[PDB]
């Protein structure tokens, strides 16, 4: 559910994301869970490759 | 205004009830005296002491409610400090040759503390005061009776440590009272106490190391700063480098074997673990040494000995070609486990020697078996105390030892248990004989005389070899003995510079 | 077999690590779970063992110590998170069973970092934050008596059950619902009560 | 005789430690009348500056540095009173505080009186001292930086303190037998 | 009959935007808030509450707890 | 008979000097030496039977020629 929940609201910002931290916070409010079980969450979606992180700035995150 | 007033009206006031009446009293410090008296027994809310507690409480607090150094802080933290000496000093006189010191030590801690938070509040200033009083009631007290309470101390950790560890169910207990005991005992830091007290540590955590670990650290990590010379840590970082020693070993057997087999073609065995320690920092008395291997030990582990002896003289070498080479002297000491029939035993080395020796013989003469020892038989007669009980298999009986016949699966832990030393005018003496040898060496060398690192490399040559060419005159020396017996003559003008 | 193999090396220890870690990512969601849950009862089972027990204890504890360094690559993964879940719910009633001995510490001291969010080490300070609190609690008695005292000295100049209280923070520790008193009265005796 | 005062009389039986005395805390030598205990300079030495006179409690560099070395024990002092008058802090942490301000004010006298001083080697001797002594100084700054009591309780680094003032010890027992 | 002759007994301490700077919790920092032209990042810890970097950044040159729960203030760094 | 499951042994490790104290830096011979205290030392003795840092004698012979105790010349004393 958290990783379906995230891949929504990564695909609502489009190409411009947003910061980790204020995602986890977006993800949080859109609850009513701990940050650190978002955060693993969006670690095993990054290993699956759905997310990259922006190179250039590596604050953001970028779906792809 | 207030700043004036208060000043002007409490701070002589302050100056004079906290001066000490020349009989050696002063007045706060006799309320305050009294406090602990009545609160022995000032728990009944229906009794004089609870009104009397009551007031001498609200005196203080309203006394001491100004502060936020200072002016009458320092009058009534020294106040303080004079009564708990006094109380530390009259306990610590009346029963400091008790079998329960240490417990009563504690508790006589933690009353005096709870009363100070009660009577003034929680503050750092006087807990200061508390352990200044501790250390001085400490220090005015006599050499013997320093020695027995240093080894009082360590004995009680050692027990405490122990018990924990070998009980099961109230171990628990023993491990929470220790942690909370621990805090008293920080107050050796600063004193001299500390270097008596790290010798007997020492001693004991040699034994509680060899026979049994994890424990240990966890306590050095709070009594730490106790310890001047700090050994009880390099005993443990000794224990670390005998690991990595080890490893070491071992990646190079695989080398040896790899190059002889590059050489020919370029054309059910006991697990033993050594453990090599430092003697810096590792009591060891000479009497435990082991002299001839082949003497009192079976060939294959002679063999494997003498392989790792090997190893590690190869291993010395390099830079370190100049300098002076290291050796390994094998002792009696260490664990070994055992397999009999159904069960699992336990035992020492010598006590593995004693029972490995019944394999293929049914009886030994005590008397054969210290011939053949070459060790101090009060030694073989404490490793053969546990041997004899009833969980041990063997019974010497005017003696000759005989095996005793069978009568289920469980392991049997014998080992010797800690034999506690005490504290009962042997310095006199050995200043004496340092003192004769120090004026002949220095007799013989006319006005050439010699510098004080090499009077000192020549006293201590003469004592290692000893002044025996005895026993009842002939313990090892230190700089320090040399230093003081050569401040000793100079005061007696028998050296110039 | 590194060590014999390239010697002794810095990187090739990072890539033994390096190699576990890229492992145990490799796998699916429920084996996750189920090891991570495995490695919380090891810990669990060790420590009761060496406390309970006593030389075979001793014995125990030592292997225990060896085996907490490949335990430990599990820290900066995903499997962090639901392994610290499993920790807790153990640790809970090894608390409540034993008072905070030198084991759960020491193993903190060794194991600390993997945890993510740092809940066993709040546990753990929860105990001694009540001790405390038992401290000022007395305080606070002896003041009220001597109010009391005060007020009827100024008029007048006109073999009991030892009870231990713990508070826990709900942020911390995993108390059930189920876990409750509601009318506590009626459920236990007076005295208590009071 | 004890010299600060108090009656009580000092005796000297070994140079394992060093004493002052048990009542007051005071230490003097026992081969000149001088109240303070002056290590590294002879009694003559001492007696030549005094008569000559100087700082108390090239030439101008001297009393510089031995004004600097006073005026830092006097920062010590304070740290320690500022630390005792907060309104119980954890054990660990105050035992080491008070170890740690007794060891630093006793090496800021000795190195005062090294400087003093003035086939001789001493000089590495006082210059790792500084650099102990000033290694542990930045240390306990540090560790000073808004709220002290929060400060404190909060603090590891305890190790590396630990073993700064191992050394300080160490060196101090090391000129004070040498000398 | 028995006798009790020790106990313990448990219980719980039973009782959200940037508290420190009180504005809402998504919405930027007050304190270049006067100074219009919004940089300030959220910033996440270990205790686990969210505050402003600029909030954050300031009071713990300040202090050095967190302001919130009394505990010595870890920057997340997991996940990152 | 009786059978061993495992054994340790244990032993200790002997010099042939008993200084205790190197001279020059005045610190316990088998701690490193000042310099590489302040921030692989070893020991290093004479014909003349004194012992010291090799660091120590070192230094001292970047300074002198003599060896500090005896008056003597020195002798890096191999094996
Ligand atoms: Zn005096
Ligand atoms: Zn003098
Ligand atoms: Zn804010
Ligand atoms: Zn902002
Ligand atoms: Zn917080
Ligand atoms: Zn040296
Ligand atoms: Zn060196
Ligand atoms: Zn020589």
């Amino acid at each position: 559910l958290l990783s379906c929940l995230l891949v929504r609201i990564l695909k609502a910002h489009g190409e411009k994301g947003l910061h980790i931290d204020q995602l986890v916070c977006l993800v949080l409010e859109a609850w009513q869970c701990t940050s650190t079980d978002v955060l693993s969450c969006i670690l095993h979606l990054l290993g699956q490759g759905y997310v990259k992180r922006r190179d250039d700035r590596p604050q953001i995150l970028m779906y792809a | 205004l207030g700043k004036t007033c208060w000043e002007a009206l409490v701070s002589p006031l302050v100056q004079n009830i906290t001066s000490p009446d020349a009989e050696g009293v002063s007045a706060l410090g006799w309320l305050l005296d009294q406090y602990l008296e009545q609160r022995e027994t000032s728990r009944n809310p229906l009794s004089r002491a609870a009104s009397f507690a009551s007031r001498v409480r609200r005196l203080c607090h309203l006394l001491v409610h100004v502060e936020p150094p200072s002016s009458s802080l320092r009058n009534i933290t020294q106040c303080w400090l004079s009564v708990v000496q006094e109380q530390v000093s009259r306990f610590l006189a009346a029963a400091w040759r008790a079998p329960d010191f240490v417990p009563r030590y504690c508790k006589l801690y933690e009353h005096l503390q709870r009363a100070g938070s009660e009577l003034f509040g929680p503050r750092a200033a006087f807990m200061l005061a508390l352990r200044s009083g501790f250390s001085g009631a400490l220090l005015q007290q006599s050499f013997l009776t320093a020695a027995h309470m240093s080894e009082q101390f360590a004995r009680y950790i050692d027990q405490q440590i122990q018990g924990g560890l070998i009980g099961g169910a109230p171990g628990v207990e023993m491990l929470g009272q220790l942690q909370r005991h621990l805090e008293p005992i920080m107050v050796l830091s600063g004193l001299e106490l500390a270097t008596t007290f790290e010798h007997f540590y020492q001693h004991y955590m040699a034994d509680r190391l060899l026979s049994f670990s994890w424990l240990e650290g966890a306590v050095l990590e709070q009594i730490g700063l106790c310890f001047p010379n700090r050994l009880p840590q390099l005993m443990l970082q000794s224990l670390s480098t005998s690991e990595e020693l080890q490893r070491q070993f071992h990646l190079f057997q695989l080398q040896r074997l790899d190059k002889l087999f590059l050489e020919q073609e370029d054309e059910p065995s006991p697990a033993i673990s050594i453990l090599v320690l430092s003697p810096r920092c590792w009591p060891v008395s000479p009497l435990c040494y082991l002299y001839h291997p082949r003497k009192c030990l079976p060939t294959e582990f002679c063999d494997a000995l003498d392989r790792f002896s090997s190893f590690y003289s190869q291993s010395q070498n390099h830079v370190l070609d100049m300098g002076p080479h290291r050796r390994l002297q094998w002792t009696w000491l260490g664990r070994a486990e055992l397999q009999f029939g159904k069960q699992i035993l336990h035992v020492s080395t010598v006590q593995m020697w004693l029972l490995l020796k019944f394999n293929q013989t049914e009886e030994v003469s005590v008397e054969t078996l210290l011939k053949d020892s070459d060790l101090s038989p009060e030694l073989l007669l404490q490793a053969l105390v546990p041997l004899t009980s009833g969980n041990g298999p063997l019974t010497l009986h005017e003696g000759v030892l005989r095996l005793h016949e069978p009568g289920s699966g469980e392991a049997l832990w014998l080992i010797p248990p800690q034999a506690y030393l005490n504290v009962e005018r042997t310095l006199e003496q050995k200043r004496n004989l340092l003192s004769c040898l120090l004026v002949r060496i220095l007799k013989a060398h006319g006005e050439k005389g010699l510098h004080i690192d090499q009077l000192v490399c020549l006293v201590l040559e003469a004592w290692q070899k000893g002044p025996n060419p005895g026993h009842t005159v002939a313990v090892a020396c230190t700089s320090t003995d040399v230093l003081s017996c050569i401040l000793h003559l100079l005061g007696q003008g028998y050296v110039k510079r | 077999a590194g060590s014999e193999l390239f010697g002794p090396r810095a990187a090739f220890m990072l890539a033994l690590r390096s190699g576990f870690s890229g492992a145990l990512l490799q796998q699916s969601f429920l084996t996750a779970a189920h090891m991570s849950e495995q490695f919380a009862r090891y810990i669990d089972q060790q420590i009761q063992g060496g406390l309970i027990g006593g030389a075979p204890g001793v014995e125990m504890l030592g292997q225990l110590q060896r085996h907490l360094e490949p335990i430990m690559v599990l820290s900066g993964l995903e499997l962090a998170t639901t392994f610290e879940h499993f920790y807790q719910h153990y640790m809970a009633d090894r608390l409540l069973s034993f008072g905070s001995s030198w084991l759960e510490g020491a193993v903190l001291e060794q194991i600390g970092l993997c945890f993510p969010n740092r809940l066993p080490q709040l546990m753990l300070q929860s105990l001694s934050t009540s001790e405390e609190l038992q401290r000022q609690f007395h305080l606070f008695q002896l003041q009220r008596l001597d109010k009391l005292f005060l007020e009827q000295e100024d008029e007048e100049e006109k073999p009991s059950p030892a009870i231990s209280i713990l508070v826990l923070s709900p942020r911390c520790w995993p108390v059930s619902p189920l876990c409750y008193l509601y009318h506590p009265r009626k459920c236990l005796p007076t005295e208590f009560c009071d | 005789w004890c010299t600060n005062g108090c009656d009580r009389i000092l005796c000297r039986q070994g140079l394992g430690c060093g004493t002052t005395c048990s009542k007051c805390g005071w230490a003097s030598c026992f081969n000149c009348s001088f109240p303070e205990a002056h290590y590294p300079a002879s009694c003559g030495h001492m007696s030549q500056w005094v008569d000559d006179g100087g700082y108390y409690d090239r030439f101008q560099d001297y009393n510089e540095r031995c004004t600097f070395h006073h005026q830092a024990r006097e920062f010590a002092v304070n740290l320690r009173n500022r630390v005792s008058a907060i309104h119980v802090p954890p054990p660990r942490s105050f035992t080491f505080l008070n170890d740690a301000c007794q060891g630093l004010e006793q090496a800021r006298k000795v190195l005062a009186y090294a400087c003093v001083y003035s086939m001789d080697v001493v000089e590495q001797q006082t210059e790792n001292l500084e650099l102990h002594t000033n290694a542990l100084q930045i240390l306990l700054e540090e560790t000073l930086l808004r709220d002290l009591a929060s400060s404190l309780r909060l603090l590891d680094c305890l190790s590396t303190g630990m073993e700064l003032l191992r050394r300080i010890q160490e060196r101090l027992l090391a000129i004070l037998q040498h000398s | 009959r028995f006798e009790v002759k020790k106990w313990n007994a448990v219980a719980l301490w039973a009782w959200d935007n940037c508290a420190i700077c009180r504005n809402h919790i998504m919405d930027l920092c007050i304190e270049c808030q006067a100074n219009q032209a919004e940089e300030c990042t959220v910033a996440w810890g270990v205790c686990n509450h969210a505050f402003h970097f600029h909030c954050i950044s300031r009071w713990l040159k300040t202090r050095q707890v967190c302001p919130l729960d009394n505990r010595e203030w870890e920057f997340q760094k997991y996940g990152h």
